[PDB]
């Protein structure tokens, strides 16, 4: 996914 | 956002305190009534993905809705990557995560948006967001159109307001039903008026 | 909207948060009193069809009125298509749906509005909208001018206010009636003053 | 028509 | 309004939401107290006839006054046509109706106002409007200066405030009367002070 | 006249 | 006001709704407390005589003060005419009435203010107005410094606040008196501290 | 005088 | 902040009163709810270290949090100095204290930020601040996700709101638990729906 | 203030109504809490001595503080004159009184501030003012750090807030004391945690 | 001194 | 350290 539960919009992954 | 200047060039501008506060206040007051979506769209005019994420993140509470929104964005981003399978100092192609602003920097977003031809990542992401907001409006719509019936003494105008308010929310993501759900006295008048009557003519007829 | 810049060129600008909020607040407070229409017109100065649709869509409730407005726009759009029966990189001719902003993009709207000579689709659509708003004002006007009569102890000034407030709403889409609907004491004075008297002279006469 | 009941102003058709 | 830009040229600008709201609010709060007129004049700085009509039309209620204003404008327009008895692509001469903005377009108004030499139709119309507003102030002035008398225990300062407030309203369209309408104790003091005293000296004298 | 009773300021005639 | 633009030239600007409202509100809330004068001066930065008259005229009530202000302006204007005894298309010399904006047009005011060398009629008139406002502050000052004495249980800090508030108003148009008007307990402490003590040292000493 | 009682600031004379 | 101008050059601008007040008000109203951080980031767009220190210093109270923030900044500054071991009229290299704005002047900050290539000390410092603010959010998070359980009669939507509000705060610095913490009736429905269900599908299922 | 324009030149601007009102309101609401000083500094960005005097003069009341401020300015001005012992159309050297704006005109202030190299009289005067404001904060600080002790049932977080609020005010012009002033139960926990613990670790430890 | 008691900030002397 | 307890953000050292 691009976004995960409880993480902000725009949150970088990895 | 990205806007024009005196030189006629597209330049980045900071999201203003007025814009930030207006969005926070409309969500606080209106929650997820349908009219909140066009307000979001208008307030996010020329927005970068970063600006869109800023607006979404400034929202306190409503986190069930925000989680549904994440799901929708994930779906739209997945479809983008399916349809768009992706050098020193050269412009790379934006993936779904870049459009949603997780893996792209503000400068990369500006590069794509101001390119010739432009790759409008701000508009693409807004489309996904508006798609998600519409689903939330539909989810939080409290009443079916089938249960909007005119009261025995309810003025026709007030009934029509309820009817089309409900219809707007229910369809987020008629003429005959309006008549059928009217009360006996107005239904009689509307039947006599016959089909082909405008809403104005119907409201005039049941006004007295 | 579309406005001028330092270079003297017509450029698109985002609808401002002040404008968006002002329109929302005037509808909330004033509903469809006649004075809401000139406010709409003023707030939508230089507006594209997109801007006009934004303003209309930000309205929560009042959906009976908004549905009547849709009907009026449909009628005006149909007439446009009747009167105007409609190449790579060239400007197409706007249909009714393009003027109303359903089938035209923002860039197409800007193209038409800033062309030489300009095709003012923003002004044309506003005309249709204002036409519809006037019908709604007339529909929601509560009182006939025939039922505005001066009370036995009502000051003449207050009566004249009610008289011309009612007349404004009723005519949205006199001198003798004003006198006839006056109470006995002022009617006597106004009869003695005779016809040809200005409103100022009439109000002065019945002031005491 | 250009606009339909329950659909936003500016709603694209088809 | 019409204002200057970076190029030093006179260009049209949209009437702002701040301006629109300020005028609506001053009328709501102050009705037709004298101080409303200079506020109108200031808020309508650089205004076209269209802008002036916008401001006047945004007013809800007060329609007796607005009708008197129409009469005054009709009179001033008639006089203009009497004194000014009026080609492809050339500037026509403005009639009364053009100055009042009924028969002139916004572009024609801008043409006249920005011409060299300029024909200031905005200023001419404002003059007629301000003339009418002054008559309304006079009409709605509740008290004659003859009935402003100092109370037995009213402080002189408060009396002088009432005196000159009343005088301002009554004269919209002294030194000896101030003394005559003073109460016995201050009148005695003011008589002893004698004529030629400034207001400051009079107020100082009756302060204790 | 330029303006008539019950008609807006700026109302075109005829 | 008159302000600079991008070209570095002095150009006239309309008085803003923010400025107009701020002045109206400060007079309403603060009447003629001393701090109203520097606010007037700041709000009227770059003001023409026309702007200054606009601000003064927007004031409702307080007409005793406004009449005293007229007197002061008349006096200063008379003195100007005494000291300055006054061709096609040429700049005339401003008389007192021109500086006060009764006999000068806005364009003449701009001509004088933007001339090289400039004749700052806006600043001259503001000087006369501020002179008059200071007299009004003095007139409406309720208390003499002689009657500001520290209460038996009043904290010294609160007494010093009253002392210097009163002094400011009274002097509009010390160290030893502060000590003399202090209560017995602090006076004893201040005597022991001796002369030459700063206000800070005095307040520290009587704090406990 | 430049200004008279009961007349606005900036009032033209005569 | 530092922003673009008409010449396309990066120039310093004063922090605006709107920005200053907005930050003060969001802290007052929201304290350290997660949504305060993206608001801080948005309000400090283009900020110099000086601007960031201004915003932090304008905060009254919350000094436990502000002291924790100091600690975090000290840690990040120490790490910078470890990783970056540091001529007339030449640009020196910024140390940790320079980035935090203790040992650098505003002009030095502008020099670094507008250099080519730019040394974005404003963005670096904001990163440290946002890091510290996230720890404070985590510290002041009142509830563990383990204690968010759906009430016997609590609507599922309200439970999901509490669930994801708590998760947001707790993670500042799922699908199965949501089901496990649901009440018996919805848990039964969610079990029957099975795994792989979207949040929307889950909420629809337990809505009735 | 003095700010940049499109030409990149430093030009004078009028102090805005927003700025004027913001300063008046922060003093009214916050009096002399420490956070008022950075707000003053931020609101007076680019300020001339005239602007600084305007802001100080718009303050009603608080005249004990304003008198202390005068003393401080007198001291700093005297020191300037000691350290700086001071032709047609040439720039003179600023004395203390010129920096404080008593003996210098606005144009002289602009001359010094925009000179090359610039003589920043606005910044120098602000330094003196901020020095004085800090002394006032210290004077009006109500509590010694020695009297901030954790209550028997007071949450540790609330105690730490009081501790560092008090410390900020007291130092205007630690780790071990925090522990010593803690209540028995948290002191025991903090002793066991040992020295070298961060504030975050301490607060976590006494949270339960 | 530059400033005196009861006189405004910026008050010219003499 | 860069910042000390009870001292403002941006406070110069020494
Ligand atoms: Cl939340
Ligand atoms: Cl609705
Ligand atoms: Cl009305
Ligand atoms: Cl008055
Ligand atoms: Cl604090
Ligand atoms: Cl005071």
């Amino acid at each position: 996914p691009v976004l995960f539960p409880g993480q902000p919009f725009g949150q970088p992954p990895l | 956002p990205i806007v024009q200047n005196l030189q006629g060039q597209m330049v980045h501008q900071c999201i203003s305190p007025r814009t930030l506060n207006a969005w926070v206040k409309v969500v606080e007051e209106k929650a997820f009534s349908p009219e909140v979506i066009p307000m979001f769209s208008a307030l996010s005019c020329g927005a970068t993905p970063q600006d869109l994420n800023t607006m979404l993140n400034t929202v306190g509470g409503h986190q069930a809705a925000m989680q549904m929104l994440k799901e929708t964005i994930n779906e739209e981003a997945a479809e983008w990557d399916r349809l768009h399978p992706v050098a020193p100092g050269q412009m790379r192609e934006p993936r779904g995560s870049d459009i949603a602003g997780t893996t792209s920097t503000l400068q990369e977003q500006i590069g794509w948006m101001t390119h010739n031809p432009p790759i409008p990542v701000g508009e693409i992401y807004k489309r996904w967001i508006i798609l998600g907001l519409n689903k939330i409006v539909r989810m939080y719509s409290p009443t079916s159109i089938l249960d909007i019936r005119q009261g025995p003494k309810e003025p026709f105008r007030d009934y029509v307001d309820r009817f089309y308010k409900t219809l707007r929310a229910e369809q987020a993501s008629t003429e005959t039903l309006l008549v059928q759900n009217a009360n006996p006295d107005c239904k009689t008048i509307l039947k006599a008026l016959g089909p082909g009557a405008t809403l104005e003519e119907m409201m005039t007829a049941c006004q007295g």
